[PDB]
Order: C-alpha cells, then structure tokens, then sequence
C-alpha cells in the first residue's frame, strides 16, 4: 500500500456522518471538507501528524502568498501528481527493499504481537484486566502505518534496547486547527524560506530516509547532518511487518 | 572583497531599445547597457560630443540588473507591454533644409509595471572612482528617465551601496529577492547566457555591437 | 557605417532601370518553399509582424498542399541525423522601397528535430490555433454576427508577446521522443491565457447591460473554440 | 463559519402563515429589523454573526415573495452545479430581458425590490443554495454573471 | 537652492476623448495591473507649446534672441583651437550680414558653418556661391537665433534645420504620459447622419470617458539657464513659472469641438528636489470612487506624499494649490489659495 497513492486516510465530513476512507489526492485537491475519525485521539494525532510530515516534504509554499492562497483554494489533480511525483516510491507499505518505516531484514526468535503498537492496550501490569481484548488481531494498512509512526514518535519506546524518537521520549506535539483537515495540514506546514532558515540542506546532510539509507549500528550522528525528510519521518527501531492476511476487519 | 553601487528603476512605463532604422521603436524585457550607460551618463554632465568622458564611463563601469515582479495588495503582477502610436507633425524632410512632411507616424513600445534593481561596479581599468557615480546619481545634472523622456521615476534612482564577491550576493540585500539576473560577470553555478546588442560603439555614433548577459535564473 | 579605416571608401553609385523575366522557379538553396495546389511555389517571406515561432514550421518541417525547407539544412538533416539544431533565420517585411520591419533569430532545437517534424509542426498549429479563437471572438465582440470598438488586435498582441515567453521555450528544450505532457501544459496555459485577455479586453465596457449581451455571446464561441482545442 | 442555505429554505416552507405574513409585508430588505417574525426566524441560521446579516436579509427577502414561489431543485449527479437564477428566470418564459438590463443597473435597495418582482412573477426552479452563495456576494461580478445566463438560456432555448 | 522643479497636477475632465490612436479608440495604458485611460506625453506637450499663452510667455520674452556681435570673444576662444579667426569673423559675419557664456546649440553650430567656410576658402570658393550653395541653413540659423527660450524650454522644432550633434536640442521640461488615477468605465457613442432630403440609417461609434488625469512633468533649472547662454536662476523660476501655469490649464484639442471638456485642474503642487520623481505610485492601486473620483485621488495623493516624501529625499521647498478641501496635507508643505500666489511663490525660489 503507498501512502500517496491509495486510500488511507480515514475520515467523515466535517459536518456529515458515515466515516469513508480517502487518498490524499482526494484531501488535497477538494473543497470537501474533512475530519478525521478514529476510535483513538492519540492515534488522529498520529495520524494528522504523518499527514502534515508528507505535505511538509511534498509541497512547502514558496511564499507567505502562495501559503494564503492554497489554504484558501485546493490544487488542481495534475499539480498535485507533479508534487507528489518524485517521492512515490519511498511510501510503500510493503516494498521490496524500501518498506514503509521497517528494515528489511530482520532477525528475531518470535512474532510481536500487534497490540504493541498501540500504546496503552499493553504494557503494563493491570491491563489485562482493564482493557477489552482482541485489539489487535488484526490491523488495516491504514491503521498499521498509523501506529507505526506514532511509535517512532509520540509513544514510549518498548523497552530495552529499543531507542526512544529524535525528539527524546514521550514529546508533547502542539498543531495549529483549521476548519478541515485540508487546512490543517496545510496550516504545520513550513514555507520554504522558513524551511530553509531552519535546515540548510547540505552536501554534508543526509537527506534520505532511514528505511532507504539505513542508519549504522553505534553510529555517532551530529544532530545537525540530519536532513529534514530524514528526521520528520525517523525511525530509531528495527521493525518489519510481517506477511499481511486476507479480508477482514481492523480490530 | 568588491565595492557595489545599488540603483533601483522603477516607474509606470520604461522604454529599452532593439535594434531598428526604422520608425517601429521597440522594447526588451530589462534595461538596455547603451541604456543603463545612458541613464549614468546623463546623471553626470555628459554633453553627447565628449567622446572621451562617454568612453572613460563606458570602460570604468558593468551593470547587473534584476527584475522585480510587482505584489499588489497580495497579488502577483506580470509585466505587460505598451504600443503607442505616436505621430509627428511638422517632422523634418532632410537633413538639411526646412522642407517638412504633413504628418508622419512611428510605433513606440513602452513597459508596463516595470520594476528593476541594478548593482553596478567598477573595472581594473576604470578612469573613473564609485563615490562620483554616487555623488551624481544623488544630484544629477541632466533629467534622468527610464528609457525615454516620458518615463519619469516614481522611486529615487540611488537605493544603497555595500560589498561582496557576487553581484549576485550584493543584489541579496535589497528586496524583494527571486528575481532574474542578468550580469555582465559570470557566476559560478550559471551557465546560460542571453545574446544582445546592448554595446554602443562610441566612435561611431548611435551604431551597436553584440554582446551577452550571464543569466542567473531566480 | 564599419567604424573601420580602409584604404578605399565608396561614395556613391550609378543604377537604371533594367527588366526582364524568370519564367520557372529556381531551386535556391537558402530559403524554404511553400506549395499550394488550386500549381504555386514560392519562396518564404515575412508577411505580418508575428512573433518567429509562427514560422518555425515554414523553416524546418517538410510536407508534400506542402512544404520544402532549404536545401541546406536537409542536407544537415541527413548527414547529421544525432546532431542538435542551431539555426540562423533572417528577412525583411516591406512596403515597396520602404522597411517595415528587419527580422534575424538564431533558433534552438534539441536532437529529435531531424525526424520528428510532426510535433513541431503541432506545437506551432496550436499556438495559433490559441491565438485565433481569441482573435475570433473579440471579433464577435466587436461585430456580431456589435460592441462598437475593436479590441482584438491589441489583445492579439498581448497575446503573442506572453507567447514569446511560452513557445519558443518548448522547441528548445522539449524532449521530441515523449512530448505529450510539455505540450498538454503549453496548451493550459495558453488556455488561460486567452480567458485572460478576452475578459481583460472586454472590461471596460460591460458596464452597460447592452454589452453584456453581446459580451455573453462573444465568451460563448470563446469557449467553442477553446474546448475544440482539447484533443 | 458558512450559511446554512438549504436548512433556511426548509425553515422557511414550514413556517407558520402569520409569521410568513408579518415577513410578506416588508417592501425593502431592512424593513426585515422591523418584524419579530424575522429575527425569530434567522436566529439559528446565525444572524447574532455580523457576518452573516446583510446576506441573510437578502436571502429572507427573496425568500419573502411567497411561500413557495422559489421552488428548490437538486443539481443532477452528473453537473457541478445546478440551475443558477438567470436560467430559471429565462426558463420561466415570462421574464423579460429589459428586466435583467434594469436590474442590474440598479442601485442598491432597490435591486433587491426588482428581484423579488421578478421571482414572484417567475417562479422560478433553481438550485436555492446556488443562488444564497450569489445574494452573498451580489456585486458587479454576480450581476453580469446573471444577465449573461440569462442571455445565453434565452438564446438557446 | 535645488535644481529640479517637480509638477504635479490632479485635473478631471468630463465626458471626452483628449487622445486616440490609429484606430479612433482612446489612448490606453495598464498601471498596477488595471487599465488607465491615458493623455501622451507628446499631445500634451503639443497642447502647451502650440497655445497662446506659450506664444505671449515664451515666444515673445526678451531673452528671445541671441545677438551674435555680443558673442565675438567667447565663440573665438571657444573655436580657437580648430580655426583661426579670419574663418570665424568672416562666418558670423555671413550669419549677421561683451559677453561670456554661450548657449552649446550656438557653439556646435557655428562651429559646423565655420568648418564649412574653411573648406570653402581652401578650394578658393567665390562667397557669392558659397551663400548659394548654403542659403537654406543660414536662414535657418537666423530663424533658430530668434526663438531662444522656446528652443531652451521646449527643444528643437522637428524642423529646425540643425546640423550637429549639438543640435540635438533637448528640452529643458520633461513631461510624462498622463494617466487617470483609477481604472476606467469607457462609454460607446452610437451617432447617426442624417441625410434632410431623404429622411426616411447607417450608425457611426466613437468612444469616449471622463476621469481624472495625473499630469507629472519637471523642469531643470540648470539645463535651462545653460541653454540661454548663462541667464540667472531667477530668469529660469520666471519659465519655470508659465510652464506650471501651463500645466493646470492647457488641455489638448482633441474631438473638444463636440465634447469640450474645458476643465481647469483642481490641484496643482510645486515641489523642489535634487532628484525628479513622479507621484504616480499614489496611484499604482487605483483609486476606487467615494463621492467622485476627484476626492480621493486628492486624499490618495497627498497621503501619498505623506508616506514617502522624506524617505525619497524630496526634502526642498514645496507648496499646493487645490481647489477641494479635503484633509490637509504635512505642515511642511505650504497651502496656497490661487494659482497665481503658488507661481508667485515659485518665481522667488519658494518662499
């Protein structure tokens, strides 16, 4: 499943009822107005906060004006398919060499359960007891990369050896509300002379993500040569998902 | 590492030639060196026989000049063109005499909602020091205008002085920055040029030479 | 007029009146032919005060009603079928003994020139195909089938002076191999460039609600025209 | 943040017919701050918003030639919009293209006097939401966009 | 005492057509992205130096003439180092049949009739043939001696007769294209002829608009007083003067047989700089109408002012003369209740 692609994103109309899922070419280039809708708030926060890391990598205004304005006014389909052009193929949930925020490769005596992903259903001692179970039976593509994101970087790193976000652990995120959802993510997004102001793009800077240059084991990383595509979609963990089942509900 | 003189163009038409003979007065898109040269050399006192002060100007100083688009109110304004069909009366037969035609008629462009910022520079071989430029693009001795003499200036012509390496780097502190430049001196990460015929050939008046701009896209 | 010294200058000459008569046309080398069967050849010449990318077609495309570009540059089409295209093109526009106009350009193309003629012959075709949907309906505009004032050739100008920037641009740097998308783009912005100039032209008189009749009339085959551009 | 268009027609179709009364009375837009009938009617549709007075006195107003004298129709699936004010006005076949020439032409006030007499002479069926946007803005734009509907319905049909 | 005097004229004109093109369609221009209807530069010029007042002012002030006697001395040390004296004394002599400035017009071209005596004398040329052989540029010399500070204010006539490059005469007034401070509503005139024998029709259209013009123009003072032959900068104030007179009053003939707008400029502001500029960016966002155009291009204008004249450097003595009171303008610049106390007030160097 790509992310800029097929639809994900799940949503009901700002006003309306009955949730649908959508791409986020429908989201970009329409008047509709949007709201996401999730069971969870961390995970709509998770969600919203992937949403606006894509528009942030894909399309930056140029200008306080342009910014104004494409608030005020979708884009059209073909500048759309222009912009999200040459970053299709590091979106792919599954993929052959480059999979979605997961390392190929990875070798582990036995299966984690979905349930770690989603922060709070387990991990401590009493939620066994509070928690309704089944959770996390089985996950949408939608739903997966979801929580994928969310921990690598809202949610506390599972434990041992497994390294917290860049961000340290457990940040709080602050987002500026719009009407939609369109606005929104149009609304964190950083021009690109402020984008620029903020993290000069060198030869020096590795600028790809970690799941297509890998970051290096004990590796010493200057803060400072961590390009912004890198760092806004950093994932500090060895994961990979395994082989998905057939049709069914997301639990 | 070199000293730079900044000047700002700027008005509501601005004329800036092409070749011609005849009584079509065309336009380009940016100011013209014969132009700019002209503009310079008109603020200093320079009748049009002194062969000399026009050389020793000519050789002292290069332009680089940058077009600015035009934000009103939060909107983005192109630069249009004018044709003015503009006759005369009265115009002259020959050369010598008095005898006259009844009416005769040339087109003349103009350019609309034009606005312009110059970084100009001296030379090894100049004659001439950039505090003289200043001096007289503060108080000019002639009228100055953009192109024609129906063009007046809504923005003083002298915007700042300062120093770098580029031309480039000395158009970056002024705004609005992003736009086109063209330059008489190369820039490293530039290679396109843009063919003109911009050079006027003192010793032989009102005649031109090719030449070529540098052209640092914005 | 060199601004050079030399030993001899001439001062001035002798003519007379001298006729006579070609009958045929000779195959000069350096210009190219247009060919019309109602059987008429006749060497290119510059006509109207068009921009030079209307011409383009005239120059480097052959066509047997047809076309024959000069002998010159097929010779370079064929000997060097891998090479880029950077052509020299000159002339004059005239009213008898009197200049009108002087014309010189040094046109650019990339490789695919030699062979695929086709797409610059369409990239040309529908430049003016803009152009002549807006021309036709501040035409409308300005007769009926009236506004009371003639607009279109002004807008005609504004119109191929933006062309300037937009076309030319294209023949020389457009990539003839896979060409559809550049030429999809040239033809939107051209698109929005004549709803442009026909609204800026007709703006000052759709105050009064006679005009506006007739402003409505003249948007329709505006749009007529535009929407049988799109393939 | 914008009016509810469809949800005020509706208001108005069920209101009862001494409300629908006292608001027929009115013989210009601002009359409508007279009448108690009105505010009691645009209260929920957000008239405490100052935003949104001066446009809901136009919609109430047109709104005000009869109970059912603008007859709402959906847009087809197919169209991005439905049938806008100058069409159906054509469509009606008994509108008069001097009336469109003299209304736009009108200042202001007495534009939207002229417009009720038309819609309460036409009738017209149109997409009510289509035409609230208009009377939202109603300016140089929308009243040349008018006339030239009209004339190209006219044309056509 | 600054060498560039600014102009600046509000002035509306009812119903008309001041200025058309090859198509009879009025004069256009776009500024700040909306079209203007617009007066050349060259029809208004034309308005000026064509009139009468002009003809009383200029073309009828003393220092009209340039006596050629007077300038024996400085043309011979002026021309001493291309010719010898015989040469020179023998042409002025041809062009005549205590002073020590001479206007460069002057120099260049006496000094082409001197080289053209010269190369007379060295072929031994009787004088009765060379006079033949150059009737024509004598009388217009004689012609071009007696209309000085027309040709210092205006420049040369498109037919003069000069011959040199210091001929090329430019005028010490420049006046720019004059454009209406807001976008314009053109109206179409639909007339008809009617034929008194046969009265039973062929419709005719011409277009036309009223609005309100900005006309800018500058004057330098330096230029002028060279181009007289060194005369005082009072002298120059004294031009000066009837060129703002002419500028609020003048109006082009155009179509205003049918259409007579005769409109007198409602504001008129004299201002003193070292650098010419234009106010025409109060404008550059056109004025919307409120109560007619006339008032807020006045308050446009002088807000404009107000923003930007100290930061453009326009610091020298400026006063305004207008006729609608609207709100004042800066303290610094100085009100005038008629034209005539403004040229006054010009004509003593501004205060």
């Amino acid at each position: 499943m790509n992310l800029l692609i097929d639809n994900w994103i799940p949503v009901r109309p700002r006003n309306g009822g009955k949730v649908q899922i959508i791409n986020l070419q429908s989201l970009y280039c329409s008047r509709d107005q949007w709201r996401l809708s999730l069971p969870r708030d961390d995970m709509e926060l998770a969600a919203l906060a992937l949403l606006v890391c894509i528009g942030q990598i894909i399309a930056p205004a140029k200008d306080d004006v342009e910014f104004r304005h494409r608030i005020m006014n979708p884009l059209t389909e073909d500048e759309f398919q222009q912009l999200i052009a040459p970053w299709i193929d590091m979106f792919y949930l599954n993929h052959a060499e480059h999979p979605f925020m997961q390392t190929k490769g990875v070798k582990a005596n036995d299966v984690t359960p979905m349930e770690k992903l989603l922060a709070g259903v387990s991990g401590a001692t009493n939620c066994a007891f509070v928690n309704q179970p089944g959770q996390g039976e089985a996950l949408c593509g939608g739903c997966t990369a979801i929580a994928l994101f969310n921990q690598a970087n809202q949610a506390p790193g599972f434990g041992g050896g497994f390294k917290s976000g860049l961000r340290g652990g457990t940040p709080v995120t602050t987002f500026v509300r719009g009407i939609d959802l369109r606005s929104t993510v149009l609304l964190n997004v950083l021009t690109l002379p402020r984008l620029q102001k903020q993290f000069p793009n060198e030869s020096h800077t590795e600028n790809q993500p970690t799941w297509i240059k890998p970051i290096k084991s004990n590796e010493s990383i200057p803060a400072s040569s961590i390009g912004f595509v890198r760092g806004l979609f950093w994932q500090p963990a060895h994961i990979e998902l395994c082989d998905p089942i057939g049709i069914g509900k997301c639990s | 590492m070199r000293s730079y003189l900044i000047l700002r163009l700027a008005g509501p038409m601005q004329a800036w030639g092409q070749p011609t003979f005849e009584g079509t007065r065309p336009t380009g898109r940016f100011p013209t060196r014969s132009g700019l040269l002209g503009l310079l050399g008109a603020c200093l006192g320079i009748q049009r026989d002194d062969t000399s002060s026009l050389q020793a100007l000519s050789e002292s100083v290069q332009f680089a000049v940058r077009c600015d688009e035009l934000i009103l109110d939060d909107r983005r304004v192109s630069v249009t063109g004018l044709r003015d069909y503009h006759t005369v009366l009265g115009a002259r037969e020959d050369y010598r005499g008095l005898k006259s035609h009844e009416t005769i008629q040339t087109w003349r462009e103009y350019l609309c909602d034009a606005s312009f910022t110059v970084a100009l520079w001296l030379t090894p071989h100049a004659t001439m020091v950039i505090s003289e430029l200043e001096k007289a693009v503060l108080k000019p001795r002639y009228t100055p205008y953009l192109g024609r003499r129906s063009c007046p200036l809504t923005h003083p012509l002298f915007l700042g002085t300062c120093q770098a390496s580029d031309p480039q780097k000395a158009l970056l502190n002024y705004e609005p920055v992003g736009g086109d430049i063209y330059s008489e001196e190369s820039v490293t990460g530039h290679h396109l040029k843009f063919t003109a015929r911009d050079e006027p050939m003192i010793t032989l008046p009102r005649q031109f030479a090719s030449r070529e701009w540098y052209v640092i896209k914005g | 007029c060199c601004g050079q010294e030399s030993n001899l200058r001439y001062t001035g000459f002798l003519k007379e009146k001298f006729t006579f008569t070609v009958n045929g046309l000779w195959p000069h080398p350096h210009s190219p032919c247009l060919v019309t069967v109602k059987v008429e050849e006749k060497f290119l010449a510059f006509t109207t005060s068009a921009p030079s990318w209307t011409q383009i077609s005239r120059v480097v495309v052959d066509k047997i009603n047809g076309n024959r570009v000069a002998a010159v540059v097929n010779q370079f089409r064929n000997i060097a079928p891998q090479s880029p295209l950077e052509l020299i093109m000159g002339g004059y526009r005239n009213n008898q003994a009197s200049i009108l106009e002087r014309r010189h350009d040094v046109l650019m193309f990339n490789q695919g020139w030699q062979q695929y003629g086709n797409v610059i012959n369409e990239i040309v075709t529908v430049g003016l195909g803009y152009k002549t949907a807006l021309r036709k309906a501040l035409y409308t505009f300005a007769e009926g089938f009236g506004a009371g004032v003639s607009v279109h050739e002004t807008a005609e100008r504004h119109f191929y002076r933006q062309s300037e920037l937009l076309i030319p641009d294209v023949l020389a740097n457009v990539n003839f191999s896979q060409a559809d998308e550049v030429i999809a783009d040239l033809r939107d912005k051209l698109h929005q460039l004549c709803e442009m100039l026909f609204n800026q032209s007709v703006a000052p008189y759709a105050h009064h609600p006679k005009l506006i009749s007739t402003l409505a009339l003249a948007r329709a085959t505006l749009y007529k025209h535009l929407r049988e551009l799109k393939p | 943040d914008e009016i509810d268009a469809m949800a005020l027609y509706r208001a108005w179709q069920q209101l009862d017919n001494g409300s629908c009364a006292q608001i027929r009375r009115v013989s210009e837009p601002d009359e409508l701050r007279d009448i108690p009938a009105f505010y009691r009617l645009v209260q929920p549709f957000g008239w405490e918003n100052p935003r949104h007075q001066q446009a809901l006195l136009r919609m109430v107003f047109c709104l005000s030639a009869g109970k059912n004298v603008i007859r709402h129709q959906d847009k087809k699936s197919e169209q991005t919009t439905g049938i806008s004010l100058g069409r159906a006005l054509a469509n009606s076949g008994r509108i008069n293209e001097r009336r469109i020439f003299q209304l736009i032409r009108a200042d202001r006030t007495a534009d939207m006097v002229q417009l009720r007499r038309l819609l309460t002479h036409a009738e017209p069926v149109l997409d009510w939401p289509l035409m609230a946007r208009m009377l939202t803005w109603w300016g140089k734009r929308e009243r040349q966009q008018l006339l030239e509907d009209f004339v190209l319905t006219t044309n056509k049909n | 005492m600054s060498n560039f005097i600014n102009i600046h004229v509000l002035i509306s004109h009812s119903p008309s057509c001041l200025n058309r093109d090859d198509m009879n369609m009025q004069k256009d221009a776009i500024f700040g992205g909306k079209r203007r209807v617009r007066i050349s530069s060259q029809s208004l010029k034309r308005a000026m130096r064509k009139s009468g007042y002009y003809a009383q002012n200029i073309g009828e002030s003393s220092l009209r003439t340039i006596h050629l006697a007077q300038l024996r001395d400085v043309l011979r040390q002026k021309l001493g180092e291309r010719f010898d004296q015989k040469i020179i004394d023998k042409t002025l002599a041809l062009l005549s049949g205590s002073a020590d400035a001479v206007t460069p017009w002057v120099v260049g071209e006496i000094a082409w009739f001197c080289e053209q005596v010269a190369k007379a004398e060295a072929d031994n040329l009787d004088d009765k043939k060379l006079l033949k052989v150059l009737k024509e540029d004598i009388a217009a010399i004689r012609v071009n001696l007696q209309q000085g500070v027309d040709i210092a204010l205006s420049g040369r006539m498109a037919t003069s007769g000069m011959m040199t490059e210091l001929g090329k005469v430019d005028g010490a007034m420049s006046i720019a294209h004059a454009i209406t401070t807001h976008q314009v509503d053109s109206d179409i005139d639909w007339f008809t002829a009617v034929d008194d024998l046969q009265e039973q029709a062929h419709l005719g259209t011409q277009e036309f608009s009223s609005g309100v013009f900005y006309r800018y123009a500058n004057i330098n003072l330096a230029q002028l007083q060279e181009n007289l032959g060194g005369a005082s900068r009072e002298q120059a104030l004294e031009i000066a003067t009837h060129v703002v007179h002419m500028l609020a009053t003048e109006v082009p003939g155009a179509k205003q047989r049918t259409y007579a707008a005769f409109n007198p400029a409602d504001m008129v502001m004299v201002n003193f700089s070292d650098m010419p500029l234009s106010m025409a960016n109060a404008f550059e966002k056109a004025v919307k109408a409120k109560d007619g155009f006339l008032q807020p291009s006045i308050q446009a204008f002088n807000q404009y002012w107000d923003r930007v004249a100290n930061g453009y450097g326009l610091n020298g003595a400026a006063a305004q003369f207008s006729l609608s009171d609207v709100d004042p303008i800066t303290a610094q610049v100085k009100q005038m209740p008629t034209l005539e106390q403004l040229k006054s007030w010009v004509r003593n160097n501004g205060e």
